[PDB]
């Protein structure tokens, strides 16, 4: 097929692109001894679909005249191979000098001409960090789909990183707003022991402390189960939940860990709880396949509301049909992409047309870069100030205060590089013969929520309180991972409250007595 | 100038001279100390006729402002001597400006550099980065260390706490990667060994001479209030030295006293914090650090962008006495790293101890050799584990304030190959009669008196008498009272039954 040949196109300005077009054959994941090149022949459809989205966006920009009238926009796409070494190899070629095979070392780098205008960023957060530290020394704009870690928000270390997906902090803010709205003050936090849960747990704990929600305990859970020791630690965590008397659990964990937890919970029952889901978990059927899941108690979470791109399906099918035409070769940038005849795709993900959100995000990233260039050239309806060739650090100024139209949505990067985008609140319906997700609210910075659609399991709202003040008659004990809570003990008859700020119920003298919950010791 | 020295083969050196363009930040004395350590090591190797006969060893050193200015030094080191860096499929025949890099001082800079040099397999040795993630040699094939990792530091802390039976501790962490990582790691280690963390707090990131705002000040007030209320008198701090300047002054403002402070290496031997005389009244300070190795004659030696420092010499001269009385602890790692590179190069040239043949060195071959070195440097052998670490000893140090003698007295020694704390000596406590201070959630119960838990912490329990007719077989369960045989009875407070109707 003629497919890999389609991934580069000429233009006055060229967008670079990093995509997961494939990965290295699995046995290759072993230590390098000599700096040879790495094979990456394990083709993947996900990267193909995302690259097709980028190509569609650029072709639309070339067809129309709402942006960049009379001049040509191109692209040049490389595979990340999900591999840091290959990613760095590809990333360097973007910054290499124009039409040249080398890159040069200079002190202050606002003096230089790379061979691309901007880079549409990599898929995974690890590569996003690795490349963002690199590109931002050159101050080349990087617009990333699918990278949601909050580390990349920092303008000091990632001054040129942009993304068309919300950071995890927005989702966790929605979570904390929900907890406040239902007055669930005493909660347990769980996250997968991979880096995603690490970041999520840190952010959630800090926000909860700031907003006055007390975390009972903060447990990492195994990303996958392979050993009796991991089963041991997860069972220990689950019994620790019960010991805390918590009723609401925030489970910001990748789907595999949650599937493990609920496998055990179904096997030995535990007890019903309220679970607030990571969006990455809530999306998946895997957990919901477990038998008689209604035993678990209500599952809730927030879901991103992306726009439609119906024309994309026919675009992909058209270009695949063209790639199958041997005469279309007259119309090299991927390994084995050219071997993929249409059965491999039509038997699978093509019938699905959360991948949708990433397709839209890639489209919007291309449109954002095009709008930024349209601004920098200060184009009229039919004219542009093209007298000088733009440099990447010049776009960077315009991108912080523009707004761009992603085919129906109006989007703009905030002061630290994130799009402002709203969420749905969804709850699993279990009254039907099968689990169904239903929408019961929205978060657009404020939690607009519809109480009448909340089918709670006991037909009554769950509660999880802790005391943050104690009465005159009760003595304090502290609890919580940050000493956020108290609970109050009734100081018994024959003992008395020494003073209202003390931590010890005090026995009354041997010749004296006191009532129940007494403040005094009496003759 | 100090930052450059020509030779046949050049070592790249990365150090953080300035705290917090990179000239304008304040100078940190420790970084200048380490830079002088590297310079002295190269001086010795050039004077010595044994190790590299007839071959000049040069160096080229660049400043790294913590997480800033990490890309440019790497690009400079990798260039092909004309400032151009070619892009290729395979680099086996490439010749960079430097043959090896004595890598940065902190984990994040180390990883940033490693993700770059991993492409070229140019060997990187870091002297003070302790993160355990660096052991992944699929992720970091070119990375080695002359220092133990955070695993062993936390193990040393745990064994210190177990020796004195400190069940009940407070953990304070900075609001950044280092504190977060080490706090979670200590959480892992503590739970399985019978110790309980009362509470954990993230300290605010405050610049030492910045005017602190009301919100930050009330945050600190809240933290010190929590410290003052809690019965846990042992505190572990995972933070850079820069942020503790405000924290300890707030602790002083609240008239807090009587704790034991356990210092992570990031500040355990900082001379600047040590010079705050008012800390003497807070309690006992203990810290985890690398062993002392007296480098013979290094003290006498201690007397294109980002390769300059004006303030360095003037700033160092005042601390010279303190650094001289100290034990040259972290200096040894840099010295040993330079000597490791030197021995590996000596072997790579196939050099006899008469003269070496001079030939092009492709860095991946030098990396090949570095894995195999095994030699005695001053007394200790230095060789690399399969995971790239060198098994140097750690020590637990107590701060002393008689300026006429050593400021950091060694009170215990830790062996990473035995994974054991050893040779504990006399700590001089803050207590009224030098009795070992302790921190326990609840007192030991009497005989005939069962336990009953108060909450999540296993360490906390009530003591409850077994009712008459029941007894407490502590060997089976301390939390339950067993019923006496029908021919026996039990009193209010006794361990086992006696014959009675
Ligand atoms: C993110 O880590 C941190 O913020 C802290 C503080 C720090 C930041 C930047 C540069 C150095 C230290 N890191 C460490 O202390 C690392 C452990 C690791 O980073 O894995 N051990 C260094 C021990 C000898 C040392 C050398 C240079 C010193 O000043 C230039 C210094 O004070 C102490």
């Amino acid at each position: 097929l003629c497919l890999s040949q389609q991934f580069k196109a000429q233009g006055d300005y060229i967008l670079g692109g990093l995509f997961p077009l494939g990965s290295t054959e699995e046995a290759t994941l072993n230590q390098r001894t000599q700096p040879n090149s790495i094979p990456c022949n394990r083709f993947s459809p996900l990267g193909l679909f995302l690259a097709m989205a980028m190509k569609m966006a650029v072709e639309e920009i070339n067809n129309g005249s709402a942006l960049l009238p009379g001049l040509r926009l191109g692209y040049d796409l490389f595979d990340t191979c999900s591999e840091p070494v290959v990613t760095m190899k590809s990333s360097l070629m973007f910054l290499a000098k124009v039409g040249s095979q080398s890159i040069a070392a200079y002190c202050n780098y606002t003096q230089y001409q790379p061979r691309v205008l901007a880079v549409i960023g990599p898929h995974s957060s690890e590569l996003a960090l690795i490349t963002g530290k690199f590109f931002s020394f050159f101050l080349m704009p990087q617009v990333s789909y699918s990278a949601s870690m909050d580390r990349l928000s920092d303008r000091e270390t990632f001054p040129s990183f942009f993304r068309t997906v919300p950071s995890d902090r927005v989702q966790l803010q929605a979570v904390v707003t929900l907890l406040q709205n239902f007055s669930w003050n005493w909660v347990a936090a769980l996250g997968s022991d991979d880096d995603y849960g690490r970041e999520g747990l840190s952010i959630f704990s800090s926000l909860a402390n700031a907003r006055g929600i007390c975390i009972a305990h903060e447990g990492l859970v195994p990303q996958h189960d392979t050993s009796g020791q991991q089963l041991g630690k997860v069972l220990d965590v689950l019994r620790q939940v019960n010991q805390s008397k918590v009723q609401v659990v925030v489970l910001f964990a990748s789907a595999r860990a949650v599937y493990s937890l609920f496998s055990y919970s179904i096997h030995h029952g535990l007890s019903p709880k309220v679970w607030v889901a990571s969006e990455s978990w809530l999306t998946s059927d895997l957990v919901m396949t477990l038998p008689n899941i209604a035993r678990v108690g209500t599952v809730l979470g927030f879901l991103q509301r992306g726009a439609l791109l119906p024309e994309f399906s026919h675009y992909v099918e058209t270009h695949l049909a063209l790639a199958a035409d041997p005469a279309f070769c007259a119309s090299q940038r991927c390994p084995r992409c050219d071997d993929i005849m249409l059965q491999n795709l039509s038997s699978g993900l093509l019938q699905n047309l959360q991948l949708h959100h990433q397709i839209f995000a890639t489209y919007a990233a291309v449109y954002s870069v095009a709008q930024a260039l349209h601004n920098t050239l200060q184009c009229n309806v039919s004219h542009c100030h093209v007298s000088e060739h733009v440099l990447p650090w010049q776009l960077l100024e315009n991108m912080y205060n523009m707004s761009f139209h992603a085919r129906d949505l109006t989007l703009q990067f905030d002061a630290e590089g994130n799009v402002d985008m709203e969420y749905d609140l969804k709850m699993w319906v279990w009254q039907s013969p099968t689990p169904v997700l239903h929408t019961v609210g929205t978060f657009n910075g404020t939690l607009q929520l519809q109480q009448s659609k909340m089918y709670w399991p006991g037909n009554q709202v769950p509660v999880s309180q802790c005391s943050r003040q104690c009465k005159d008659g009760q003595v304090r004990r502290v609890k919580g991972f940050h000493s956020c809570c108290y609970d109050c003990v009734d100081c018994k008859a024959g003992s008395y409250r020494k003073h209202p700020d003390d931590f010890t119920c005090t026995p009354c003298n041997q010749d004296q007595w006191s009532p129940e919950k007494s403040t005094a010791c009496l003759p | 100038s100090d930052f450059y020295l020509p030779g046949d083969y050049l070592l790249g050196g990365l150090f953080s001279l300035h705290a917090n363009m990179c000239k304008e930040y304040e100078v940190k004395v420790i970084g200048y100390n380490l830079m002088q350590a590297m310079r002295f090591a190269v001086e010795e190797i050039n004077n010595d006729s044994s190790l590299l006969p007839g071959v000049l060893l040069g160096y080229e050193i660049v400043d790294v402002c913590y997480i800033s200015n990490n890309v440019q030094p790497v690009l400079y080191f990798l260039a092909h001597e004309d400032n151009l860096l070619p892009i290729q499929e395979d680099y086996s025949n490439y010749s960079s400006r430097v043959v090896a890099v004595i890598g940065p001082d902190n984990s994040e800079s180390v990883m940033t550099v490693a993700n770059f040099l991993s492409l070229f397999l140019l060997p990187q040795i870091t002297y003070s980065a302790i993160s355990d993630e660096l052991r992944d040699k699929v992720r970091f094939p070119a990375l080695l260390r002359t220092t133990p990792s955070a695993d062993h530091h936390i193990e040393a802390m745990v064994q210190l706490m177990l020796h004195f039976r400190w069940n009940w501790i407070i953990v304070l962490v900075s609001n950044d990667t280092y504190g977060r990582d080490n706090g979670q790691l200590l959480g892992e280690r503590v739970a399985r060994r019978g110790i309980c963390i009362a509470f954990q707090e993230t300290l605010p990131t405050l610049q030492p001479n910045q005017n602190m705002t009301s919100e930050e000040r009330q945050r600190l007030v809240t933290i010190v209030d929590k410290l003052q209320q809690s019965t846990a008198r042992v505190v572990v701090v995972f933070s850079p030295d820069l942020t503790l300047y405000h924290f300890f002054n707030e602790v002083l403002r609240q008239n807090f006293t009587g704790a034991v402070w356990i210092a992570s290496e990031s500040w355990a031997i900082d001379p600047v914090l040590h010079n705050l005389t008012e800390l003497r009244h807070l309690g006992t300070f203990l810290g985890i650090t690398i062993q002392s190795v007296p480098i013979p004659g290094f003290s006498e030696f201690r007397e294109t962008c980002n390769q300059e420092c004006d303030n360095c010499l003037n700033a160092t001269l005042s601390f010279n006495t303190i650094l001289r009385l100290s034990g040259e602890r972290v200096v040894y790692s840099v010295y040993s790293a330079v000597y490791a590179v030197a021995h590996a190069l000596h072997s790579l040239l196939g050099c006899d101890k008469s003269t070496c043949t001079k030939r092009v060195v492709y860095p991946w071959q030098l990396l090949e050799e570095i894995w195999k070195v095994n030699f005695t440097l001053l007394d200790h052998q230095i060789f690399f584990d399969p995971q790239g670490d060198v098994a140097l000893h750690l020590e637990i140090v107590q701060w002393q304030w008689d300026r006429s003698q050593n400021p950091f007295q060694s009170v215990a020694s830790y062996y990473p190959l035995q994974r054991q704390l050893k040779n504990i000596q006399d700590i001089s406590w803050h207590t009224i009669n030098n009795t070992i201070p302790m921190s326990m959630c609840s007192k030991r119960c009497q005989s005939g008196q069962k336990k009953k838990p108060v909450g999540i912490h296993v360490c906390c329990f009530e003591c409850i008498d077994c009712l008459p007719g029941t007894f407490l077989n502590h060997t089976e369960d301390e939390y339950e009272c067993q019923a006496c045989p029908n021919n026996e009875w039990s009193y209010q407070s006794e361990t086992s039954c006696f014959k009675r109707q």
